[PDB]
């Protein structure tokens, strides 16, 4: 369809700043930029956007409260240096399914400090030697990945 | 002498072969390394073979 | 926007006028297309001199000025003139421009982020290239050539169509705001229209020029040709390239465009229905046209059904004749007699009866035609031009390049005129059983000896030599053929021409509403046979592949796969309008009463009884889990529901739901048992079968209100109910009314209310209550 419409349709005449959560997987977004995004959601704590032919977050605006996002099955490459200013609280995060190469691309989600968990799968990073251990390496503050901690823990329900 | 030289033509559509014993009758077509290393040798040559 | 009020403005000036608010009030909207031509006409002999003219002033062409000045395109770059204010006196909002200013803005100027979207605007034309570039050249030779003219196709094309079915696709692709009400073939192909509507979807484009091109993508080009060698499309597109008159370049093309494999599996279907229906007595003709709407067949991606592909090919073969007969579909004026071919030039005629014994004495009637008619004939790499006259074979000449070849054409012409002793005398090898009736169903002597002949050789050159034969006159001896088949002899046959280099095949753009017998036998207004099922092979075994026979007759599966399948469709069918549906229910999140529904009550006793309660509760969980939010998939409930039947318990769910049959289907992921595609949300796989889902409601996945359709229907208009637009259109109640604008000029009202009910069965059955 397209992120405009699926956006103003579950906002069932809700303003955009009592809501906590959203989703707008199996959608479309024009040039993969988000499209319809605005600083007025202030409470919104969750996001999902899967599969919209997404291809880099530059748009997304500022967002405090939120602490967790997804954006599995998209094209996403280079661009997570927006991250760090528009979300500094962020949490949780996924990524399996976009264009990751090398780990220059994950370097600026270090500045994260509350960063716990982490998802990549199905990326090329995750073919490499030494990955899981020098990935740790570099995000300390970081405990889980990909649904493992250090020692294989795994993680638990919610 | 082994197996002749094979001709062709620029699209390669087509293919002669060749003996070994009529390359001294169409030296003119052979390229110069082939040609250099032929005519010294044509002398000890009787029908395919080098003395 | 701001646009639109000044549109607003605009009409309101307009009408101000008198002619114009005449001209805007009466009438209907028609009267725009009239009025479409009254205006800007202007034309010119020859274009040619008046360019060249035209050209060499220095501000020749007419351009747009907003759109320069928006594009900041200046007057000069180094001192060359690129456009002067002023105004064209046709258009009055455009100024004269140079045909350098063109190069200006290609080299630098305004850049747009991509283009690829050209790719598939011209789709046909980048396929000739890439199927050129497939090629493997070989070398030149010359000759002559036999380039005999016929009529042959030039445009390789997938799901060839007709005019009004590209109308209405032009719109819901592009124009969906002004789209008329849905017609059927929109319906049944949705997935085609979705994939069409995916690519030029939030673009900028130019739509008219869009349209154009899929008008040409659904275009095969026909046309009367000379031609040599094989006959494909992939060919006659570069024909100009391969050979003419006295030169070939050789090169292979087999590999490319995979057309006529469909061509041959088509007619394969056509004659394994046919037989399946000539087994029957008295209904072939209702068991032939169940048989075909109960089947489909997948092309490249989509799935399409039979009786929509017959009617737009063009395969003259015994077999889709008889189906598009079936039918209704009117057809060319082709006849078939076994194998070969023929067609009729001129000449008449009528039927007239005569007898012919068998064996000693036995009576047998068959029939021939009264005056002098020409015929064409086309066998296996051989032509023929003949005559008939009352009962004989006038004369005939042939074209061929094989002797075996002219000798059976030959041999099927004398036969088809029934020329020769033997209709007058049959002989002894025949008898009454080879006669007639393998079951009752009786046979003309014409089959009868084409069999006999198609049985042994020798029963062909006796044949031949019921023909007179003679010496070879000189002269003539080039002008000759033996009983061999060979273009000359001392003593040859009697009344034959042959020559190198074959027939032009006539041509007729005219059409036949025919029909058929209760014994599969076509009439065309009067006692001649176009096609019969004895003209075909007689059988054989095929294994077709990405076909749906959704009939009992016509399948192989045991009573439990196909009492899965069944449960399946009684369970899909609960997907209509109304309550004590699943979609009110949806829209209720009365996720429980769908626990209770009748049909997950008879698939139940299908599922893994040591196992039923623990499937349950998983598939109860995820329904509510669909439920209660609204992010569904409605292709996932469908296949969960009939484990909800019984009661939850626990135990450990390993990834799999078990029916009594060891056959499962998995919650996510797509099995033989069950499978479905973001591409096509109208189908439902099952064991290979599919399955139509109804267009009621719109899921995640199904897209832009062509998927709520199914659901809407007509209804007397009532100025009260409101009027919306067609993306509102999915917040309406089940069984409530509104006004909407349609196409153009067109204002209705409709109802969320169906009817699956057709017309063919209503007219089909009250009709056969009239005939007693």
């Amino acid at each position: 369809m397209d992120m405009k419409k699926r956006i103003h349709l579950e906002l069932r005449n809700r303003t955009p700043s009592d809501v906590k959560e959203l989703v707008l997987d199996n959608c479309r977004s024009y040039e993969g930029k988000i499209e319809g995004l605005t600083d007025e959601f202030e409470e919104l704590e969750f996001l999902s956007t899967i599969n919209v032919g997404l291809a880099s977050v530059a748009n997304l605006p500022k967002l405090n409260k939120l602490k967790k996002l997804e954006l599995s099955d998209n094209r996403v490459s280079g661009g997570l240096e927006v991250l760090a200013e528009k979300c500094p609280n962020l949490t949780h995060l996924n990524l399996s399914g976009n264009k990751i190469k090398d780990l220059g691309t994950i370097e600026p989600l270090k500045k994260l400090e509350n960063l716990k968990s982490l998802d990549l799968f199905n990326c090329e990073v995750t073919n490499l030697n030494d990955y899981r251990e020098n990935v740790f390496k570099l995000l300390p503050q970081l405990t889980y990945l990909d649904g493992y901690d250090r020692d294989d823990k795994e993680a638990p329900d919610s | 002498l082994g197996q002749g030289i094979r001709l062709s033509n620029k699209r390669k559509t087509k293919e002669v072969i060749i003996k070994a014993e009529k390359m001294g009758k169409y030296k003119n077509l052979m390229r110069e390394e082939y040609k250099n290393l032929f005519e010294p040798l044509e002398k000890y040559i009787q029908k395919d073979v080098c003395f | 926007m701001s646009l639109l009020l000044t549109i607003a403005k605009e009409y309101k000036r307009l009408c101000q006028d008198a002619k114009a608010a005449q001209m805007m009030t009466v009438g209907t909207v028609s009267n725009y297309t009239t009025f479409k031509k009254w205006t800007t006409s202007r034309k010119e002999k020859n274009p040619s001199l008046r360019m060249r003219w035209a050209m060499s002033s220095k501000f020749p062409i007419i351009a747009n000025k907003r759109m320069l000045e928006e594009a900041q395109i200046p007057k000069e770059h180094n001192n060359v003139a690129l456009w002067e204010d002023t105004e064209d006196v046709s258009k009055r909002d455009h100024v004269l421009a140079s045909a350098s200013c063109i190069n200006y803005w290609n080299f630098c100027g305004p850049c747009v982020n991509n283009s690829e979207v050209i790719k598939e605007v011209y789709k046909s034309r980048f396929g000739r290239l890439e199927r050129r570039k497939e090629i493997m050249w070989k070398e030149l030779r010359f000759t002559l050539v036999d380039r005999q003219r016929r009529r042959v196709d030039t445009q390789p094309v997938e799901q060839r169509l007709r005019t009004g079915e590209i109308k209405d696709l032009q719109m819901w692709t592009l124009f969906e705001d002004e789209a008329p009400l849905a017609s059927k073939f929109i319906l049944d192909n949705y997935g085609l229209v979705k994939e069409m509507r995916s690519k030029f979807a939030n673009k900028p484009l130019n739509k008219e020029v869009v349209a154009h091109m899929l008008e040409k993508q659904f275009n095969p080009e026909s046309r009367f040709l000379p031609v040599f060698g094989a006959i494909r499309p992939e060919r006659m597109e570069l024909i100009h390239a391969l050979g003419g008159e006295t030169w070939i370049q050789e090169a292979n093309t087999a590999g490319i465009s995979n057309v006529d494999q469909r061509k041959n599996d088509i007619r394969a279907v056509c004659r394994k229905v046919c037989l399946a229906a000539n087994a029957s007595i008295m209904n072939a003709k209702s068991k032939l046209v169940e048989y075909i709407k109960s089947t489909s067949m997948r092309i490249g991606e989509t799935e399409r059904k039979l009786e929509e592909l017959i009617l737009e090919t063009d395969d003259v073969s015994p077999e889709v004749t008889l189906c598009k007969s079936a039918l209704g579909g009117q057809l060319g004026k082709t006849l078939s007699f076994g194998p070969m071919l023929l067609k009729k030039i001129s000449g008449s005629g009528v039927k007239v009866k005569d007898t012919v014994y068998i064996q000693g004495v036995r009576a047998v009637q068959f029939e021939y035609w009264s005056e002098q008619e020409e015929f064409y004939g086309e066998y296996k790499s051989a032509t023929a031009l003949f005559s008939r006259k009352e009962r004989s074979l006038e004369w005939i000449t042939i074209g061929g390049g094989i002797n075996e070849d002219r000798k059976r054409l030959l041999a099927m012409c004398m036969i088809f005129c029934r020329d020769g002793d033997y209709f007058k005398d049959a002989p002894a090898t025949i008898t009454m059983a080879d006669l007639s009736t393998k079951l009752g169903r009786e046979i003309p002597y014409q089959y009868v000896m084409m069999n006999w002949i198609q049985k042994s050789e020798d029963n062909l050159e006796a044949l031949l030599y019921s023909r007179g034969i003679v010496e070879t006159n000189p002269g003539k001896m080039g002008s000759s053929m033996g009983i061999d088949g060979s273009k000359r002899a001392i003593k040859s046959l009697r009344a034959v021409t042959i020559q190198s280099g074959k027939i032009d095949m006539p041509e007729s753009k005219e059409k036949i509403h025919l029909e058929l017998s209760d014994n599969l036998e076509a009439f065309d207004s009067s006692g001649r046979i176009v096609a019969t099922i004895l003209d075909l092979p007689s059988d054989k075994k095929v294994t077709f592949q990405d076909v749906s026979f959704q009939h009992p007759d016509l399948a192989v599966l045991r009573d439990e796969k196909t009492a899965i399948t069944k449960g399946y469709e009684a369970l899909i069918k609960r997907l209509g309008t109304g309550d004590n549906d699943i979609p009110s229910l949806i829209a209720k999140k009365d996720y429980l009463s769908l626990y209770n529904l009748p049909e997950v009550k008879l698939m139940a006793p299908l599922i893994r009884p040591n196992r039923k309660g623990v499937y349950s509760r998983v598939a109860r969980k995820l329904v509510s889990t669909q439920v209660t939010t609204g992010h569904y998939s409605l292709h996932e409930l469908i296949k969960v529901l009939p484990f909800t039947y019984f009661a939850p318990k626990q135990g450990m769910f390993e990834g799999r739901l078990f029916f009594s049959n060891d056959s499962f289907v998995e919650p996510g992921v797509n099995n033989n048992v069950f499978s479905w595609s973001k591409a096509d949300s109208s189908k439902i796989y099952c064991h290979g079968i599919a399955i139509r889902v109804p267009l009621v409601v719109g899921d995640e996945h199904m897209d832009t209100s062509l998927a709520l359709l199914e659901g809407f229907s007509v209804c007397e208009n009532d100025p009260r109910a409101p009027m919306v637009t067609r993306q509102d259109l999915i917040d309406v109640g089940f069984g409530q009314k509104v006004r909407l604008f349609v196409g153009q000029g067109s204002v209705r009202t409709f109802k969320r209310t169906a009817s699956q009910r057709a017309a063919s069965s209503d007219v089909n059955k009250n009709v056969k209550k009239i005939k007693m």
